């Protein structure tokens, strides 16, 4: 349940990169 | 909340809403004297203007007791949540214990008999794989650093793209 | 046949199943602060789940929710934060007292919604005698203590607070809206304090009525304090430090009230001294200390301590245009005093961070002999938001605490300072200002 | 043993706080 | 023990590991001990490095402590989560985020004297689009200036700029003469008060928009993971969870003496308390003095 | 010499400027540098002995505080 602890920092100010759709729903309904 | 506020035994609810717990109040001009019905017990005190500007003076400050953090429960409510609509369509699965008999077995094919066991077998993972609930809990541990390391930012947590587009139209446009 | 604690099993009872409504939640929220239920917190934290947790929320339900939040003490910000959904959707359906709870209500927890507080100072600023005074001075302190700067809603207040006599609670809770606005227009606080002459029916009224006089520094009314003095066994010690500030910053010779002041905030401090936030230690320190009243022995080095705590933590949370006021305003003080090349100004201005005797860093520090003269600087944010734009009572409390530790605090504000046009006005005005309060320098 | 504190519990547990305060302590004298 | 100016990041803060400290250090001053001299020392560079690490220590359990509005309909619990961004950086020493970015732009580029260099400083700290589109309208200007588009704000190749970067700006969907004229200011206050009340608003959508993207983002984030960790067969998930809670426990039982893996250890304890509580009574929850 | 500074030179500035270049030149030399003048560094100067230069700029001072702050925070 238990995390890497990080200590860094995000220096750009940058898109949340929002990743694509994955296809769960489409193959368990097939 | 603030140091001082400014409410009580004025513009007041004067009476209760739902069935549950019947309240009722006395509008008097200096005290009041209130009942609250909530079924078996009956409970009726006398409180005054000067008795509720008492009340706000010490606060409660509620806080969440989380397991990990209230950001990591929030995502694995997340997951959780998302698990319930995956199981939801598992609900609706069609039921294949009515086809185990002997008349389906030896009037069908052997390849689509095999097809039909196997699909019963990917059947039992399935399920047994999407109401494995104690894994969200190691799952939203893996949302939780990425994220944590976007709002350790230099600039500020809360920024984005937005509000830094708007800032430099700002620094841009003026003199210099 | 009239039992608390049954009755409080059956709320928690009531709102522990699956099934709880807006209304019951709204009206167990009712029946905990008309029952004093500060020492059951979990009770009041199964209530507010509830509360958050639902969806439906007409008018009377959601306001009668808000008015328990205020009333009882209870805050947690993501429970009355999210109830801002429900304020913004219901904004048309609210009529102008349920309007005005529900702003007052979530300006309370620092909600930063600001869609919510324009929206109900358009609504008020339309309808504007149609609501009753206390209803929009509770819309003056819910759009002021949510971080809106709204000024067209605080002068077309002031007309209504100016024309019709209030009540002493809601002119109390028109000058603390416009203490934190930072207002200082005489001409309605002038109508404002009028109302403050039958008596106030809470000790809260004239606590929060002296706080506001004293942050924007105008003096004592002579019937605040004489409620105050009367009173003092209502206030929590959280509020009785700031009306013992408000009191001091005032200006206030009645000792006797920040005896009574005092003695109800040194028993809480003896009693747990982690109690209180170290802005409250500041405060404390200020108010004992500008009015010339006593504190326990253990209790006064205490919040000398505190007090170079709080400004050491108010130094290093700069907000950088106040850094740069301050390198401007020590650059001028290293040139007025004979500096006309850059590397005698840099080590003047390194020279002048000399330590405080409580533990704090002074930014500019000068000593001739035995003469300790100090210049405060005061950006825009403890300035007065009118356009006089003079300085907060906070600013004359610290030049009257370091003025107490053996400093001639020359007091520099920039309303005045950044309009000069070159270095040479600047070092003019700096010594215009350090002459006029210690001219042996 | 049991029942704690309410302020004990209140502490977002697995957060960094600590290499970032291990990080602190060893470049900022090594950095003065 | 706290080194003196972590306490002083402290006091603001309300979380409770550092509440806890401040009232530790309170009581400590309490009984007669003295306060330490703030150092009057460290020049801006390790100033502005200690105000970099010491703001990382608020805002980090100060993040965990935010829950995300992940799945929620409507637009205030996203107001919610930007509120809290915006009380933990206000408690933390940031500034108001417009502000603190603008510092940030200002800090970058202070000496860049064409456009192409403050276009190219802080192509980071701007959406790469919106830095695509103002190259594109550069070197439309420079097509027909050629010469380099001085940054000095009066030249007339700037001017030619600006008129092309406001409608570039105005084309993105930001209004760019509400935010200039807030950050310009104005004399009278009647109409200050009427900008405020536009440039607020456009802030209540920007920072709205971009905490919702962050929630999109973990969103589908979330829904990525899980849709892979559903394929896997029961086996295959209980024994690789297993092993990643092993290795990352030997991660922290490797570092001996070390502040981080004695604190995560006691967190583990303390998980496993919050367990053994649970399962002492289901219906009541953690069992919590009072 | 070549002394290229970020602003023009005050009379008490120069001389401590050849107070402290002096301590390059590995004698009693006698440094007769020019000026110039660069905006682009942030304060300090730069030496160009016109064999070896010295920074002792202020660009030249963050940029290798920032390397080694960056390399520090890797090494832990």
């Amino acid at each position: 349940y238990l995390a890497p602890l990080r200590s860094d920092f995000t220096e750009e100010i940058t898109a949340p990169k929002v990743a694509s759709a994955s296809n769960l729903v489409n193959e368990w309904n097939n | 909340l603030t140091t001082f506020t400014f409410s009580g035994l004025q513009d007041a609810p004067v009476a209760a809403l739902s069935g549950s717990i019947k309240l009722n109040v006395a509008a008097k001009a200096g005290k009041a004297e209130v009942t609250v019905a909530a079924g078996a017990a009956k409970a009726a005190t006398q409180v005054s203007a000067a008795a509720l500007r008492k009340l706000s003076g010490s606060k409660i400050s509620l806080a969440e007791v989380a397991r990990i953090s209230v950001l990591h429960s929030s995502i694995q409510n997340y997951l959780l949540s998302l698990s319930n609509e995956r199981y939801q369509l598992l609900s609706q699965w069609p039921d294949f214990t009515t086809m185990y008999g002997k008349d389906f077995y030896y009037r069908a094919h052997p390849e689509d008999l095999k097809k039909f066991y196997d699909a019963a077998d990917e059947y039992y993972k399935l399920y047994e794989t999407v109401t494995e609930f104690d894994s969200l809990s190691a799952l939203a541990s893996q949302v939780v650093p990425n994220y944590a390391a976007r709002r350790r930012s230099t600039v500020h947590p809360a920024i984005g793209s937005t509000v830094a587009d708007g800032a430099f139209t700002n620094f841009l446009l003026s003199k210099q | 046949e009239n039992d608390v604690p049954a009755i409080l099993k059956e709320i928690d009872s009531l709102v522990s199943r699956e099934a709880v409504s807006a209304k019951e939640v709204s009206d167990a929220a009712v029946a905990l602060t008309y029952l004093q239920v500060k020492a059951n917190r979990r009770l009041w934290g199964k209530v507010l789940e509830k509360a958050g947790a639902a969806q439906d929320y007409d008018a009377a339900s959601l306001t009668n929710l808000l008015w328990a939040i205020n009333t009882g003490g209870v805050e947690h910000f993501k429970t009355v934060a999210e109830l801002a959904g429900p304020a913004v959707s219901l904004l048309p359906s609210l009529s102008p007292v349920q309007l005005s709870i529900v702003v007052e209500a979530l300006g309370g927890a620092g909600v930063k919604n600001y869609e919510l507080y324009n929206k109900a100072s358009a609504v008020v600023v339309s309808k504007i005698g149609e609501f009753k005074p206390a209803e929009i001075a509770r819309v003056l302190y819910g759009v002021a203590f949510g971080g809106v700067n709204d000024v067209a809603l605080a002068k077309a207040a002031g007309k209504v607070f100016a024309s019709t006599e209030v009540d002493s609670r809601t002119a109390a809770q028109a000058l603390y809206a416009l203490a934190k606005l930072g207002r200082a227009d005489k001409a309605t606080v002038d109508a404002l304090l009028k109302s403050f002459k039958k008596g106030t029916e809470s000790a809260s009224d004239a606590a929060a009525a002296s706080f506001a006089l004293g942050s924007l520094s105008f003096k004592a009314e002579k019937a605040i304090v004489d409620a105050l003095k009367a009173s003092a066994g209502d206030l929590a010690p959280a509020q009785a430090v700031e009306a013992a500030y408000g009191l001091a910053l005032s200006g206030a010779t009645d000792a006797e009230a920040f005896k009574a002041l005092f003695g109800v905030v040194a028993p809480a401090i003896e009693k747990a001294p982690d109690a209180l936030e170290v802005s409250s230690l500041a405060q404390l320190h200020v108010a004992s200390t500008i009015s010339g009243a006593k504190l326990p022995a253990a209790v006064g080095s205490f919040v000398a301590k505190a007090f170079g705590l709080a400004a050491d933590a108010a130094r290093l949370k700069r907000s950088s245009a106040e850094s740069a006021l301050v390198a401007d305003v020590a650059a001028a003080t290293a040139v007025a005093f004979g500096a006309q090349y850059r590397p005698e100004v840099a080590s003047a201005v390194a020279s002048y961070v000399k330590t405080a005797p409580d533990g704090s860093v002074l930014d500019i520090a000068i000593t001739k002999g035995d003469a300790k003269v100090l210049v405060q600087a005061v950006p825009s944010s403890l300035l007065t938001s009118t356009t006089p734009a003079k300085p907060l009572g906070h600013v004359a409390a610290y030049s009257k605490v370091r003025e107490a530790q053996g400093y001639a605090v020359a007091v520099v504000p920039a309303n005045e300072f950044e309009a000069l046009p070159d270095q040479k006005a600047k070092a003019q005005y700096v010594l215009a200002a350090i002459k006029k309060v210690a001219p042996s320098f | 043993a049991d029942a704690k504190a309410l302020d004990e519990l209140r502490k977002p547990k697995f957060s960094s706080k600590y290499l970032i305060q291990h990080v602190s302590q060893k470049l900022i004298p090594a950095v003065k | 023990a706290v080194s003196k100016k972590e306490v002083l990041y402290f006091l603001s803060s309300k979380d409770a590991e550092s509440s806890t400290a401040v009232k530790s250090y309170l009581k400590s001053l309490y009984a007669g001990a003295q306060v330490e001299a703030t150092e009057t020392d460290a020049s801006e560079l390790i100033a502005q490095l200690e105000k970099k690490y010491l703001s990382a220590q608020v805002v980090e359990p100060g993040v965990h402590n935010i829950a995300l509005p992940l799945g929620e309909s409507g637009s205030a619990p996203v107001k919610r989560y930007a509120a809290e961004l915006f009380n933990l950086g206000a408690q933390a020493g940031f500034e108001c985020p417009f502000i603190e970015v603008s510092k940030k732009f200002g800090q970058e580029t202070a000496t860049s004297e064409t456009v192409k260099d403050v276009l190219n400083k802080t192509k980071s700290y701007v959406s790469a689009d919106y830095n695509a589109a103002l190259n594109e309208v550069l070197s439309s200007v420079e097509a027909e200036i050629n010469g380099p588009v001085l940054f000095d704000g009066k030249t007339e190749g700037f001017k030619k700029f600006a008129a092309k970067a406001k409608a570039v700006a105005v084309s993105r969907g930001l209004p760019a003469d509400t935010i200039l004229a807030y950050c310009a200011g104005s004399a009278n206050e009647d109409a200050a008060d009427k900008v405020s009340k536009e440039f607020f608003t456009w802030f209540e959508s920007a920072y709205t928009a971009d905490a919702a993207a962050e929630v999109k983002a973990i969103e589908a984030e979330a829904a990525s993971i899980l849709d892979r960790h559903l394929a896997k067969p029961v086996a295959q998930i209980r024994k690789e969870q297993a092993s990643a809670y092993a290795s990352l426990l030997k991660r922290a039982e490797t570092a001996k003496g070390a502040k981080w893996a004695e604190k995560y250890l006691e967190d583990v304890k303390a998980v496993q308390w919050f367990d053994a509580s649970v399962a002492e009574a289901p219906a009541s929850g953690p069992k919590v003095a009072a | 010499c070549t002394v290229i500074t970020a602003e023009p030179l005050d009379k008490l500035e120069r001389v401590e400027l050849t107070k402290k270049a002096e301590k390059f030149v590995d004698a009693g030399f006698k440094l007769v540098m020019q000026e110039k003048i660069d905006k682009k560094l942030l304060g300090g100067f730069v030496i160009e002995f016109s064999d070896r230069r010295v920074d002792m700029s202020t660009a030249k001072k963050v940029e290798e505080f920032n390397n080694f702050v960056n390399k520090l925070v890797l090494s832990i």
